[PDB]
């Protein structure tokens, strides 16, 4: 039908889209099949540049290796979209869709409709947010436990990196974490916490600082280095030469009349120094001990560098966006766009303010603030893919600590969530359900691939994965008969069960969630699909 | 049967990407393409170890024999070699001490662990074997310290510091080499004895000026600087004491232009005729108040008018062109001068002090001199390097690198903490690791194990260049640890090194009385990087490229 | 999302295999693109169809206006085609007629199945339905029979067989070449008062003799044979011996060599002088005794010598070559002679007679006629065609051989009886098979109607060839079916065609019964085979 039409094409329909998109599935599962879990293979990435990137993220993996398929698209899109809002549940979106495309084929070559099949996964969903309720456990941020907090980090960190940088890197997160909690209960990640560069001793000498560091310093030499006591002053207006909206040439007539007009560049940012000076008036007292520091978004031109050198004023220009946007929270005091009103209610404080500079670069650090209301983290690293690799460690494990203070509930992982869903949906009553008909295999279809995820964590390891789920089997019946509730666990140090509530082993609510509801969406969607082809103008 | 199906479902990437795993012996590939460029490393190491030509594709030539230097111009391909290239340009940019040392180290730590892999070790178990040794490695460094500094400025101190440093790149003569850099090291540093203040030093106030011709033992030490320019008006040789002052400006020595359409307006004669009078006049007047102070040089910051030139050299001030902005900013640490860009009256505290300002023929080229007397030292000095090849003064010049980024060592800590050198601290280690290795149980004690073994490349390597049989050299030393610490105190064994040349057998005559000496902040991040190195190689089971 | 991924049975089959199977689509690919080819026999069919020019690769045009000629030298690259192709030339080769019929009613009943299919009743059922409706198609044709003829001698008898034949190619010409091919019949069957016990008859008994030039009314019925032939060394008497005596001989007039390869041996000079009168005397004691009998006509196969030649110039004896070994033994036929490949001597009772031989030129070429009167001639017999145009020629020989085609599809069997043509059965076997439908419950009662319809092409492209509209001369037929004289309504082809009914013994139009069941049956085998395919697998060129 398309060759008569089109003279050149390409068409499948009716065994090999289905084949494409299962064995496109089997394809990038394989990819991502072994980073998966704490003793995955790590993989780098270098391109024809020769620069080296570093990470186990399914999504740096997706979107920096160009893919020609049509199904691995999707699922680059999917695995990227519920990590860009979640921060974690890459990979597990990846296997899931990897595996229920497989576990589903089977039937379909059996010749069951993938119409009714894709109407059993659904039905279990609804199952599986029913159980939720049930599966997950409250907890009131009220007691302030930072051990509960310090567990939390440890799951995301230990799957990224290895122990010697999860036990110093995890309470540089607890301690950002801890100011974010507040009366108003107002989460903000973006804002508050950040990441920066800097190439230094170690990725091991990463330190926390309470406030806001800048990658700038006092261009002069003669401006102070050191100040004790700073008060900041946020200004968005730029001191330099301003071009002037069409006005064209100062028009001069004798040689005494051309500098006479040139001087006038001057009064325009002396007009503006001048209120600086006029508001130093106000705060000269204990003029050697305390100090003053002036923060601009735009430039400063040179020659008023000078002025603020003579006065021991420290001179910070070109910060960015977000940056003035963080000063008030450190800080303390107010934002200031025009020189005019001026007050000393706006200006900050600051308990210590110094700098320190390596090779040509120079980076001005501020801390030991009264009651800062955000903080920073600047992260140390030998190489620019360790800075890469902490880049993605330190984005994914902030998102997932904090989706915890989000909500009140926390879902315990380690195979706990796929492995009593299995028994769910394999020991629930049918009659309760709406479903009937040829619905008996695909209620096992999705319920049988849930289990492929734990051995997955197992296969890095080398054990057997049959074998080590057989005393994980045998502890859940004899569980519910005891009359004790408990949540089983794999350890993969000794190759057996474990309990993930005393191991410290947890993992976020909606990254769960919204995995297997974009994975359910995208393996139903691959499933109806029976015709592929190309077509357009170019 | 005639052709396989050449790998299906290869179109989920490109054709281009591919995939590299830890299976197929690739890891021991690896670890042979870093024994590819580890090998020129063995002739690079040492007193005796022989330089690199390495020709770039513009023509530009550097002739070598540190690491860090010569591994930035080629380009590499494997991904795991380069991370002993930005490994070691670590090691340059911090510590600018021990790049060698990071190369041979981590490449003989992926080497053995080529047996490690191929016995059956996880990979996991290895990188806790080597961190486990780390912190015992770290540790007694610090236990086996002997000798101190103690001063900041001495003569034999100095002696002491410098001549082991460059003794690796370009050896040649010792006396001749290590004065150049002591006499200079004492200029600069703010002494400034029973104050109580901190110290400070900057790698960028010592700075070597190339000029061909000459020879080495020409070299002089000069107390200020010097730039290969023309005086514009006159040369004045400057017989006059009484010391003249120094006023520095950013801007041109010319009329302060408008920046927005500078056209001139002349509406009737009247105008005309005054203004070709009225720049000669104003010109004139603002070098009046300059000219009054008593200045005989000025340093313009950019292009100088011919005007402002005229009065200039009327009563005699010298002209400099520095047209950048570090070239400006160094010569102020000299005098102690601040700049003002306004065309006025420098302030008297302001001005700088230089007594003579003198031009000579040194490379047939004009250049201009500053050099200073005993009274009012100056910092940021310049040593005078000639040479006959230019090639030689590349590499002669970043010894002094290596050497002054030395002297930055002793800033940041509390003192020297000067070790044995010539293999002796690596060869104590081995002992002091291998019993480690028995204390601790468990399946790592082969990486402990293993961790010793990779320390012999240092005396190996520095018996191999010295033209000596290593079978013979290296147990002959051995001697001096296995007959180890007797009931009485004073043990005189830890200086036991290898030799390039002399006696037989080959134990040194200590490295005492020799007088050479390695740095414990230097080994401190060495190990530390080199550890990182093989670490990250070591731990990463699967590599992926593009287009190759 | 840019290149696929190559469809991963790529490391199957090579790239040259095609696969075109079913739910792809395969039927509606197929039943379609046959309708360009099913046109051109439906164009082609009827007294005023177009002949079709044909250039093989090789340059030998042809034109004809049948089905197996032409599909023959079609190079076709559709391997659903190829099936009516062979099964075209199956009845050609059988039975010579009917060619047209096959690839029309073949092609009909997939174009016709076009509803079946779409509708979505199984594939399988359609060919039980057919093959039901096939058996019932046998069965009926026998009862409409009004045609049963036993005598099958005379000539004014095949007036109701070879000139409806003759009328569908090249209409214009009836009473001229029927005349030639009747009276044929008649040299080539025995006088006789009873010939039965099913005698012989064979294509090659009636030969065709392509001349150049002359009109088509000037031809006239040869009881020998004439070849494009020189004769050598006299001029023929033609009255004088009133009869001649030809012996046939395999082996040339020479003498007797052997298969092995010899040469002359000659010890002395006395064998030297003898050996010039030899080879002489030694054929004259074998061409002697020819002479003795009075063989007046020697004809010998392969090459003959001078030597030979000779001898017979002065006793006025003729020869003829006849290289060609199939031609050979039609000459004997005609003077009832055996070839003789041994030398020997003619004998009476072996040696045939032959009244005389003459020769001329017919189209300006020099021709040997072997017309004789008042003799005994066993089949064997030739039609001289004088004709414009080569082209033109090689038409009506292939009509012949339909024509003496039929000839053998009579007197082979034990019954050629006729039937009713010019679209009279075809409508009949509509109404037989509408009704049998009803009879018989089932989901194939659907099969039994589109059955019933593929045999409306037969009176319309009649109508569409004569000019005429088809959806008022066929529904009107109907009407006079409806009440022996329903039975013989027919299709009229005249100016005056607009009534629509001409009857049928005017004219005498009339079919043939076994033509038309091995029709039916090789075209159900046809539509059998490609509603039962389902995958087609080509290859590379
Ligand atoms: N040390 C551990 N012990 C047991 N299970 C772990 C451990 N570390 C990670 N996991 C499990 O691995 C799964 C994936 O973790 P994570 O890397 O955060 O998500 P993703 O692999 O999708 O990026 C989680 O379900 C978690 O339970
Ligand atoms: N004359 C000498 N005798 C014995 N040992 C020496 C001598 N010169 C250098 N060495 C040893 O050779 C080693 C070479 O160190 P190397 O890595 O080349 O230093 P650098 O970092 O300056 O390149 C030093 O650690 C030192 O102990
Ligand atoms: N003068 C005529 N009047 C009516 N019908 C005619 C006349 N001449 C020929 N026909 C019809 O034209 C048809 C041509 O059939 P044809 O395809 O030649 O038969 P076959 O397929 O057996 O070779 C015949 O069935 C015959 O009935
Ligand atoms: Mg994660
Ligand atoms: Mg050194
Ligand atoms: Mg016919």
């Amino acid at each position: 039908s398309l060759q008569l039409l089109n003279p050149k094409a390409e068409s499948l329909r009716r065994d090999a889209a289905l084949k494409v998109n299962v064995t496109s599935a089997e394809g990038l599962q394989s990819v991502l099949e072994t980073n998966l879990g704490p003793k995955g293979t790590l993989k780098m990435l270098v391109d024809g540049a020769g620069n080296i990137k570093l990470t186990k993220d399914g999504k740096v993996l997706l979107t920096e290796m160009q893919i020609q398929s049509p199904t691995a698209v999707l699922i680059a899109r999917a695995a990227a979209a519920q990590d860009e809002i979640t921060g974690d549940g890459t990979t597990t979106v990846v296997c899931l869709v990897g595996e229920l495309l497989r576990q589903a084929h089977r039937f379909i070559q059996e010749g069951v409709h993938p119409r009714i099949i894709t109407d059993g996964f659904e039905i279990a969903r609804k199952e599986s947010m029913k159980f939720l309720d049930e599966f997950k456990i409250s907890k009131t941020n009220l007691s302030n436990d930072r051990e509960f907090l310090l567990q939390v980090a440890r799951s995301s960190l230990l799957t990224k990196v290895d122990a010697d940088l999860t036990e110093v890197l995890t309470p540089i997160v607890t301690d950002a974490v801890l100011s974010v909690y507040d009366a108003q209960a107002d989460n903000l990640d973006l804002h508050m916490v950040e990441i920066m560069q800097m190439q230094h001793l170690s990725p091991k000498d990463t330190t926390f600082i309470k406030g806001l560091v800048l990658d700038h310093g006092g261009r002069h030499p003669d401006m102070p280095t050191r100040v004790k006591n700073a008060y900041v002053l946020i200004l968005n207006v730029s001191l330099e030469y301003e071009k002037t909206e069409v006005n064209s040439g100062f028009f001069y007539s004798s040689a005494d009349q051309r500098d006479k007009l040139a001087a006038s560049e001057r009064k325009f940012v002396d007009a503006k120094l001048k209120k600086i000076i006029d508001l130093k008036n106000e705060v000269c007292g204990m003029d050697p001990d305390k100090g003053f520091v002036i923060i601009n978004q735009k430039g400063i031109d040179p020659m008023s560098l000078d002025v603020f050198a003579k006065h021991n004023i420290l001179a910070l220009r070109r910060a960015k966006r977000r940056n003035m946007e963080r000063l008030q929270l450190v800080t303390g005091g107010e934002a200031q766009n025009s020189v005019e009103d001026l007050s000393p209610q706006i200006l900050g404080f600051s308990g210590l303010v110094y700098q320190e500079t390596i090779g040509e670069e120079k980076f001005t650090y501020v801390t030991e603030n009264t009651d800062p209301k955000s903080c920073t983290i600047l992260i140390k690293g030998s190489t620019h893919y360790a800075l890469a690799q902490t880049k993605d460690a330190v984005r994914d494990g902030l998102r997932a600590v904090a989706n915890v203070l989000k909500d009140k509930n926390i879902i315990p992982g380690a195979g706990a969530f796929y492995i009593a869903l299995s028994r769910y949906l394999r020991s629930a009553n049918m009659n309760k359900l709406g479903a009937k008909g040829k619905t008996k295999t695909g209620i096992e279809a999705f319920a049988e691939a849930l289990l492929v995820i734990p051995k997955t964590l197992v296969k890095n390891s080398g054990f057997d994965p049959l074998d080590v789920l057989a005393m994980v089997e045998d502890e859940l019946d004899d569980a519910q008969d005891s009359d004790e509730t408990r949540y089983v666990g794999v350890d993969l140090n000794i190759g057996d069960s474990c309990d993930p509530t005393i191991e410290g082993i947890w993992d976020s609510y909606r990254v769960l969630r919204n995995a297997i509801t974009g994975a359910t969406g995208i393996a139903s969607n691959l499933l109806l699909c029976d015709e592929l082809l190309r077509a357009g103008r170019s | 049967s005639l052709r396989l199906p050449q790998n299906p479902n290869a179109g989920l990437f490109k054709q281009g990407y591919n995939s590299y795993s830890n299976a197929d012996g690739q890891i021991i590939k690896s670890i042979a393409a870093i024994r590819e460029l580890h090998q020129m490393c063995l002739t690079s190491m040492g007193p005796c170890g022989r330089n690199k030509i390495i020709v770039n594709h513009l023509g530009k030539i550097i002739i070598t024999n540190d690491a860090a230097t010569m591994l930035r111009e080629l380009d590499i391909v494997h991904p795991a070699v380069k991370v002993l290239v930005m490994a070691t340009e670590q090691q340059k940019i911090d510590m600018g001490d021990g790049t060698n040392l990071v190369m041979i180290l981590a490449g003989e730590l992926l080497n053995v662990s080529e047996k490690l892999i191929s016995m059956g070790l996880s990979a996991v178990e290895i990188i806790q074997g080597y961190n486990m040794a780390r912190k015992f490695t770290l540790k007694e460094l610090d236990e086996m310290v002997v000798g101190e500094i103690t001063d900041k400025n001495d003569k034999n101190e100095l002696l002491k510091m410098i001549k082991p440093v460059i003794s690796s790149k370009k050896y040649g003569s010792e006396d001749i080499l290590s004065e150049l850099v002591s006499e200079a090291v004492s200029h600069v540093l703010p002494v400034a004895q029973q104050a109580g203040e901190i110290p400070y030093f900057n790698v960028d106030s010592i700075r070597v000026v190339k000029i061909m011709g000459g020879s080495l033992s020409n070299s002089t030490v000069i107390k200020g600087m010097v730039f290969n320019r023309e005086p514009e008006g006159h040369v004045k040789s400057l017989s006059e004491d009484k010391k003249h002052k120094v006023a520095v400006f950013t801007c041109p020595l010319d009329i302060a232009n408008t920046e927005t359409k500078g056209t001139v307006l002349l509406h009737n004669a009247q105008e005309m005729l005054d203004f070709s009078k009225g720049e000669e006049k104003q010109i004139d007047a603002m070098m009046k108040e300059i000219a009054d102070m008593g200045v005989e040089c000025i340093v313009a910051g950019a292009g100088v008018g011919e005007l402002a030139l005229h009065y200039l050299n009327r009563y005699g001030i010298l002209v400099l062109k520095v047209p950048s902005k570090f070239e400006l900013r160094r010569l102020c640490r000299v005098c102690g001068a601040t700049p003002l860009p306004r065309l006025g009256a420098p302030t008297p505290e302001e001005l700088g002090l230089v007594e003579t300002v003198k031009t000579m023929e040194i490379g047939g080229d004009r250049v201009t001199v500053f050099k200073q007397e005993q009274g009012e030292i100056s910092r940021t000095s310049t040593i005078i390097l000639r040479g006959a090849t230019q090639n030689n003064l590349d590499d002669i010049e970043r010894a002094i690198d290596d050497g002054v980024a030395a002297v930055k060592g002793l800033m940041k800590p509390s003192g020297g903490k000067l070790l044995p050198g010539a293999g002796a601290t690596e060869i104590e280690l081995i002992s002091r690791i291998t019993k480690y290795g028995e204390r601790t149980p468990g399946l790592l004690q082969l990486a402990i194990k293993q961790f010793a073994v990779a320390f012999e490349v240092v005396p190996r390597t520095l018996a191999e260049t010295a033209g000596l049989d290593v079978n013979e050299v290296l147990p002959n030393l051995y001697a001096a640890h296995n007959v180890t610490e007797p009931g009485a105190v004073k043990t005189d064994h830890l200086y036991k090194g290898v030799d390039i040349d002399g006696e037989s057998d080959e134990g040194v005559k200590d490295i005492r009385e020799e007088n050479i000496y390695d740095m414990l902040a230097t080994k401190k991040f060495a190990i530390n990087v080199a550890t990182e190195a093989a670490t990250t190689v070591l731990s990463i089971d699967q590599i992926i490229m593009a287009k190759k």
